């Protein structure tokens, strides 16, 4: 998971 | 302020072509030169603007059976079919000619840019 | 031999979602607690081990409607929908507990693990 | 385009  | 999963779209990717393999929900024949190949109507719009207009077209929406033009190849069909279930295209020196003519009738621009920029090495 | 081209797979799921907003050949109504969801059954399939689990049976593949358990939230199951056809999950202090029990009653291993991972740093 |  990222930060988009 | 959402959290973005990186691998989701090709895990989704990779789920629809098992459906594929395994002949699970598929919903419509297309028909090239008498060979048959069995897709999701859902997948072959997301990756073609022949198939978006043709399915989005209030009574071609209904058919279960697609007939392509005659002078498309089985073979491109096939590699260009793979490729939207999977983003590998098998492209060679062989094969190229009929996967760019096919790509351009299904209205697929990225595999048309790759095969003209192959093309356009060769030369 | 294949080439692969890195943005396919999100340039798919993101016309399936044109499709999913546009109402374009969706064949399923998801009801949670009377609110209607209206979706693609492969897309499900593609993202929930329970939807598989639904669409690979016999009786329940050709039923247009799906009623949930009344136990679910369905503003939690509207934020995994939009995570389901977008990969962007909407995760906040006021609906994680919802988001966490839904994906673990649809069976989407990832954003389970998420939610725990996020619960465990406040705690 | 890459070789994957
Ligand atoms: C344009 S809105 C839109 N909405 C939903 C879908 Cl399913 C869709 N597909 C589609 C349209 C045109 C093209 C492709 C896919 C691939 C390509 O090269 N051209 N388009
Ligand atoms: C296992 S073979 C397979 N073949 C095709 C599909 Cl459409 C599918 N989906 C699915 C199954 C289980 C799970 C998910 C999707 C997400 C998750 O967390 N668990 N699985
Ligand atoms: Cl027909
Ligand atoms: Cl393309
Ligand atoms: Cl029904
Ligand atoms: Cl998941």
């Amino acid at each position: 998971w990222v930060i988009p | 302020s959402c959290i973005q999963f990186t691998r989701h779209a090709s895990d989704v990717l990779l789920n629809l072509n098992r459906l594929r393999s395994r002949d699970i929900l598929t919903d419509v024949v297309i028909v090239v030169s008498r060979e048959q190949f069995r897709a999701h109507k859902t997948v072959l719009m997301a990756c073609s603007g022949l198939f978006y207009s043709i399915f989005t077209d209030q009574l071609k929406c209904n058919l279960s059976v697609i007939n392509l033009d005659p002078e498309i190849n089985p073979e491109g069909f096939c590699i260009l079919l793979d490729f939207m279930y999977t983003s590998r295209l098998n492209l060679r020196e062989g094969n190229i000619m009929a996967v760019m003519a096919t790509a351009m009738y299904l209205q697929m621009e990225h595999v048309v840019d790759t095969c003209r920029k192959f093309i356009k090495a060769s030369e």
